[PDB]
């Protein structure tokens, strides 16, 4: 068992609702999305602080179709410290935009040269302010978009994700998966397309999606049907022929929603998957697929109640978990404001209280600490063990 | 059986429509959800 | 004649998907300030195009090079394009340059309030940063042509019928120059559109008056004409018929929404006066391919 | 004054990317006249891709305006600078410049400051100085004193163990022409090893980049060798799980074949090439399909035929029947280039049926892509072995829907005449360009008309006069105008080609006679096809006739009539 403790917030309607918190691959910043194109980024205080904020998108109003696009950051992932400089991935609901945030390198260079505004010359503009405009010496950190990818998804975006080579980064909507190249965003590869022909057939929307963390290769697609594919680039182009299909008395009207998978996650090690349908957390090893390993409740008290959270919009909540670094736990999210730890060692699970009424959507964690981040609506959360 | 569910294909309805006004349009994934949960029409 | 051979560089600018700077565009614009627009027999006549500049090139290719080919379009070029400045530019440099072999006629899109309260302004910010050049591009819609008579035979416009304009005579009286509110007479014979049912209607759009096959009889045997050709709505197939030949729509803009598979058509009038429709579909512009099952050069 | 360009790159703050580059982009006058002392350079630093770019640009040329030999170490912090950037064009550019200088530097700069420099962009722990590293070694090496020369390859085999998969990537991407110039012995017994942990890597991206080092390394060592050597590695990589790894084993398939010589190829990559074509992916199939030709044309002449039927050639017969559009587009690009190889007996055995098995696929691109290549098999056995089947799929092609299958295939028919000669073409397909040429389609007339005037060059003069022009010139009675003023653009063209003579004498009056037509359109065509064709009319008829017409067109009630006619007059100083 782990002793949590207690977060301290720090960042905190509309604009302001984390729609994503994402830690670096060396959890040393934290880059969190959010509903109003705000990209709140925090740091770990070297031995979190509010590092920086950039504008990933504004409202986008689509032309051809007069859709008021939101700015609605559904994805932020962080990729390798190509440099001193952190680069991020923020997805919209139409469109990616890569960016740096670089610190100050010049300020010793900016106060090191300086003459009049004539270049030294004499009859300046501004005589004084180049007396003291020579002292630009400062701390803060930079943001800057780098490359801005095309409008591809003609569908809400869903999920992104970094390759385990840095070279492509997986993109997927609701029904169509595309794989973006880095630094070539004139164009994508579509390498899913579940669309059928004739939208009155839409029985599968690819509800999330993931890279194998060690294998540059392997990924799953989530389905509204709960069916999780794990495709294998290495068998073809297309990964239309998926190498293998995950799937499991309370046949309600709704088993047509709680069969939904919201999210799947792969476990640090790649050795173990997890996958959130609305009232179960399914842990699948990946070399057995017609059961998982181990199934877990998140809520016992809501299965019986599908009318009244479908009355509500409640029942569309889309839910996240995250794994520990070791993969020994996961973590995930329920109503209330409510998320629990699913311990896999000890099959003990403790219920923790972020502090219907309030939805821990999103949540993330450090993967070389039982550090856990925790995207409430209008907070952010960092539990410590 | 008492009336419990017809409730349920009216309101599968009434959040299709509900869903054209609102910021962003149709959310095929919410949409697909609403519309997949019906009733029968006779037994 | 320098200013002439310069527009004819425009021309070629313009061909470049390149706007022409607002100096330019206002000297063309002053110089191109009827509803009976008496067209000769041999004209070709194009429906919406709605600022798809790349599809506008190909509907030149489809069609023909002007002057050469005479053109006639029922209006809509602004609203629903990336480019729908460099096809204003591109529509009027074309009319000043030929007043007598090219015609616009005023479509239902355009105007300047509702414009304003939709993104256009915006669109203009984007590309030029200033009122001033949508002002210069709005002030031409007073002076363009409402209906596109085309003979006693046929009739042409960009709306269809209205409750108030039953003969052509009607069609004299009316004024282009009239920016008033969208109630009226005015909003009806732009924003109208057919139906097999016969009689009136209205829509959830701002006012627009629809008609069925009773109101075309009506129109047309007053009148002695042989069509009311219409491009207000989107068809698939190109061209839509209604009313057994008494009304046509024309959509010019193939793909129209880039999501959509319809394709788009143009209606050639010969010199014996008789509608041809041409078939023709979306550009091969790729512009950003996100379809392209071929792998692309940086996964291989 | 001009001078103080040199900074005022900074002088100006919040700066302008086009002001800063015009700033900065100024390198003559003030290497020379500042920059020799004043830079001791940190202005030379600024972080975006345009102006990083820029400098990288420019500082590649401070070597000959700086005096270098003893200097140009004071360079490298710069380039330094450069070359740890995120944006990669710019490491590129940043690499080109600093392996410039190298050739520059002084042995003693050499060692005292370049080589450390690599030695510090190693030990720079952001995996973009590493990756910077990995191009810098292969021109210092020759120069650099024997114990550097081996404790260079330390480092290198540490950049190709590194943990950072890009570090690998450009590792393995340089490791080719790194190679050229290492000792042989240190080839073998140094890179071989780190080559075959590179061509086995856990990332897919890492394993594909190892085949174009095996090309390198495979030119450079004995042939004789490179069967123990390397080859093993080969196998494993042909055999790759990952497509993407076949896809460029077929790709890089004829620099492979070259660089490991015909015996090596017969032994170990024909029934690799096998496998390939069988690839459960269409992309394997596309790559290596297009390699074909050039892959059996770089056998060697006693085993190519023979290893063809045998191996290849029955592979061919499943590619030509593939399910996928590309795969068939692709060999069909390529599959009539072995007919110089298989020209006498085995073309009309295989490759007549496969020709023919691909000019009825339901894409059009399978068509189009035979007949582009049509001159492999025109020259072995003939065109009329193959015009009895090449007719009917030209004719489905110039009647697609699609027009722009009808343009595409338009495009041909000049290398499509030259090939099936004048009796054929004006026998069977100069009905098709009169089909074009009244074509609802603009696009499809006015290519068409163009495409004919490279007809008329092809075939000269009295073959137009004799079928051609009687013909064209009927489009003027047409009632559709868009057809007259096809007219007037044919009979424009064709004035260039066909002379003065016959312009002037039989084809030139048709055009008067439509300058009084009742349409302005073919008025003013007139008036701008006489302007165009103008020059070339004599000035005896050009005055006769010509004068007149064009005087009475200036004074029509049409503008635009009245414009252009004054316009020809003008350009043809008639007045
Ligand atoms: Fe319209
Ligand atoms: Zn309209």
């Amino acid at each position: 068992d782990i002793q949590w403790c207690f977060s301290q917030v720090k960042g905190a309607a509309e604009a302001d609702i984390i729609s994503t918190v994402e830690f670096n691959h060396s959890g040393e910043l934290l880059a969190t999305g959010d509903k109003g194109g705000r990209v709140v980024i925090f740091q770990q205080e070297q031995e979190y602080n509010v590092y920086s904020t950039f504008q990933s998108h504004e409202p986008e109003f689509d032309y051809l179709k007069s859709l008021e696009i939101e700015e609605k950051i559904n994805k932020i992932r962080w990729l390798p410290q190509k440099n001193a400089a952190q680069f991020l991935l923020s997805t919209n609901d139409k469109t990616i935009k890569l960016w740096k945030i670089s610190e100050r390198d010049k300020r010793p260079e900016g106060y090191n040269l300086k003459e009049e505004d004539g270049r030294y010359r004499d009859p300046t503009t501004v005589t004084t302010l180049r007396v003291p405009v020579f002292r630009p010496m400062d701390l803060m950190v930079e943001a800057s978009p780098r490359r801005i990818f095309a409008n591809a998804h003609t569908y809400h975006i869903n999920s992104i994700s970094i390759n385990s080579d840095y070279e492509t980064y997986l993109s997927a909507d609701d029904l169509r998966i595309n794989l973006w190249h880095l630094e070539i965003t004139d164009r994508s590869f579509n390498i899913v397309d579940i669309k059928p022909a004739n939208m009155e057939e839409l029985t599968e929307v690819i509800t999330a999606a993931e890279f194998h963390p060690n294998s540059c290769n392997t990924f799953v697609y989530s389905s509204s049907k709960g069916t999780i594919r794990l495709c294998d680039m290495r068998a073809s182009a297309l990964c239309d022929r998926h190498s293998k299909l995950f799937e499991e008395s309370n046949r309600s009207f709704f088993s047509e929603i709680i069969s939904s998978i919201s999210d799947v996650k792969f476990s640090h090690s790649g050795r173990y998957m997890m996958t959130r349908d609305y009232l179960s957390v399914k842990i699948w090893d990946l070399n057995m697929e017609n059961r998982p390993v181990e199934t877990y409740q998140v809520h016992e008290y809501l299965r019986s109640k599908l009318c009244s959270l479908y009355e509500n919009d409640c029942i569309f909540d889309k839910f996240e978990c995250c794994w520990n670094g070791s993969d020994s736990v996961v973590m995930t999210g329920s109503y209330n404001n409510f998320f629990r730890m699913f311990d896999r060692n000890t099959k003990r699970d403790i219920t923790l209280e972020a502090s219907f009424n309030k939805k821990i959507l999103h949540t993330a964690w450090h993967p070389k600490e039982n550090i856990i981040a925790v995207a409430t609506t209008n907070n952010l959360y960092i539990f410590q063990d | 059986f008492k009336l419990e569910a017809h409730r349920i294909v009216s309101i599968s309805l009434g959040k299709i429509y509900n869903s054209r006004v609102q910021r962003g349009g149709i959310k095929l994934h919410k949409n697909l959800l609403v519309s997949l949960v019906l009733r029968s029409a006779r037994q | 004649k320098v200013f002439t051979k310069e527009l004819d560089q425009w021309i070629e600018q313009l061909n470049e998907c390149k706007q022409l700077s607002e100096s330019q565009v206002k000297s063309l614009c002053e110089k191109a300030k009827s509803n009976v627009q008496e067209v000769r027999c041999p004209v070709t006549v194009c429906g919406d195009v709605h600022g798809q500049f790349h599809d506008l090139m190909e509907l030149f290719r489809i069609g023909g090079k002007s002057p050469d080919t005479n053109y006639l379009f029922m209006g809509d070029y602004v609203d629903r394009g990336y480019y729908s400045v460099e096809t204003v530019t591109l529509l009027v440099a074309l009319k000043v340059r030929y007043r007598e072999r090219i015609t616009i006629l005023r479509g239902n899109h355009e105007s300047r309030q509702i414009t304003q309260v939709y993104g256009f302004y915006d669109e203009c910010l984007r590309k030029y940063g200033n009122a001033n050049v949508w002002k210069y591009f709005t002030d031409l819609f007073d002076y363009l042509p409402l209906t596109a008579l085309v003979d006693g035979q046929i009739f042409c416009l960009h709306g269809g019928l209205s409750p108030s304009i039953d003969t052509l005579d009607h069609i004299r009286a009316l004024d282009r120059l009239q920016e008033v509110p969208h109630e009226g007479p005015m909003c009806d014979l732009l924003w109208s559109d057919p139906d097999d049912r016969g009689g009136w209607g209205i829509s959830p759009r701002g006012a627009g008056y629809t008609f069925g096959q009773d109101i075309s009889e009506t129109f047309n045997h007053a009148n002695g004409l042989t069509l009311v050709s219409r491009a207000h709505q989107l068809v698939m197939e190109g061209y839509n018929w209604c009313h057994d030949r008494n009304v046509v729509t024309i959509f010019s803009a193939p793909n129209y929404c880039y999501r959509c598979g319809n394709q788009a058509a143009i209606m050639e009038l010969d010199d014996t006066l008789k509608y041809s429709f041409l078939q023709f579909d979306p550009a091969p512009r790729r512009g950003e391919p996100h379809v392209t099952r071929r792998t692309p050069d940086y996964f291989l | 004054s001009l001078y103080p360009i040199a900074v005022l790159i900074d002088e100006l703050r919040n700066e302008d990317v086009q002001l800063r580059l015009n700033s900065i982009k100024k390198l003559s006058t003030i290497a020379l006249a500042l920059g020799v002392e004043r830079t001791r350079l940190t202005d030379t630093i600024y972080d975006e891709d345009e102006v990083l770019l820029a400098l990288a640009e420019q500082l590649g040329t401070f070597t000959t305006l700086v005096g270098g030999p003893e200097y140009v170490h004071c360079l490298l912090p710069p380039l330094e600078s450069l070359a740890t950037v995120e944006e990669t064009v710019v490491r590129d550019k940043a690499v080109e410049s600093l392996r410039a200088i190298s050739h520059e530097h002084s042995p003693s700069d050499l060692e005292a400051h370049f080589v450390p420099l690599v030695k510090r962009l190693a030990g720079g722990d952001w995996f973009t100085s590493r990756t910077s590293a990995c191009g810098l070694f292969s021109v210092c090496y020759p120069r650099v004193s024997s114990a550097v020369k081996a404790e260079l390859r330390q480092y290198f085999r540490n950049l190709c163990s590194d943990d950072t998969p890009m570090v690998r990537r450009a590792a393995a991407s340089k490791l080719g022409e790194f190679a050229k110039v290492l000792e042989l012995d240190n080839v073998k017994s140094e890179i071989i090893p780190m080559f075959s942990n590179l061509a086995s890597d856990e990332q897919d991206s890492v394993r594909l980049l190892a085949v174009e080092a095996c090309v390198n390394i495979a030119q450079l060592l004995p042939q004789e060798d490179l069967e123990a050597l390397v080859m093993p590695t080969l196998r494993q990589a042909a055999e790759d799980k990952s497509w993407r790894v076949r896809y460029m084993v077929a790709d890089k398939f004829t620099e492979l074949q070259k660089a490991v010589g015909p015996e090596i190829t017969k032994t170990d990559l024909v029934p690799a090439f096998q496998n390939l074509m069988k690839d459960c992916e269409a992309e394997v199939r596309a790559a290596a399909s297009h390699k074909v030709k050039e892959f059996c044309e770089n056998l060697s002449a006693d085993c190519r035929e023979n290893v063809i039927m045998s191996q290849i050639l029955p592979c061919i017969k499943e590619l030509v029947s593939d399910a996928n559009q590309h795969v068939k587009s692709a060999l069909a690009s390529v599959i009539m280039g072995l007919s110089p190889i298989l020209g006498k007996d085995n073309t009309i055995e295989h490759l007549l049926p496969l020709f023919l098995a691909q000019l009825k696929d339901e894409c059009p691109e399978v068509r189009l892509n035979i007949i582009s290549n049509l001159d492999c098999v025109n020259e072995v056995i003939g065109i009329r072995q193959l015009s009895q089947s090449l007719l009917p799929a030209i004719v489905e092609l110039a009647e697609d829907a699609k027009w722009r299958v009808r343009l595409a295939i338009i495009e041909y028919m000049p290398l499509l005449a030259g090939q099936l000669g004048v009796e054929f073409f004006d026998e069977k397909l100069n009905s098709l360009c009169m089909a074009w040429l009244v074509d609802h389609v603009y696009a499809i007339r006015e290519a068409a008309t163009s495409n004919l005037k490279k007809l008329v060059e092809k075939f000269g003069k009295e073959w137009a006069h004799a079928t051609i022009i009687p013909k064209v010139l009927a489009m003027s009675g047409d009632p559709n105008y868009l057809h007259r003023m096809t007219t007037l653009f044919c009979i424009n063209v064709l004035s260039e080609v066909c002379g003065q003579d016959i312009t002037t004498k039989h084809m030139l009056p048709t055009v008067l006679r439509m300058a009084g037509d009742p349409v302005a359109n073919v008025r003013f065509n007139v008036a701008k096809s006489l302007q165009k064709i103008g020059p070339i009319l004599d000035n005896s008829t050009l005055q006769s006739e010509v004068k007149p017409i064009l005087e009475k067109l200036t004074q029509d009630q049409d503008v635009d009539v009245k414009y252009f006619a004054q316009e020809a007059l003008t350009v043809l100083s008639l007045a």
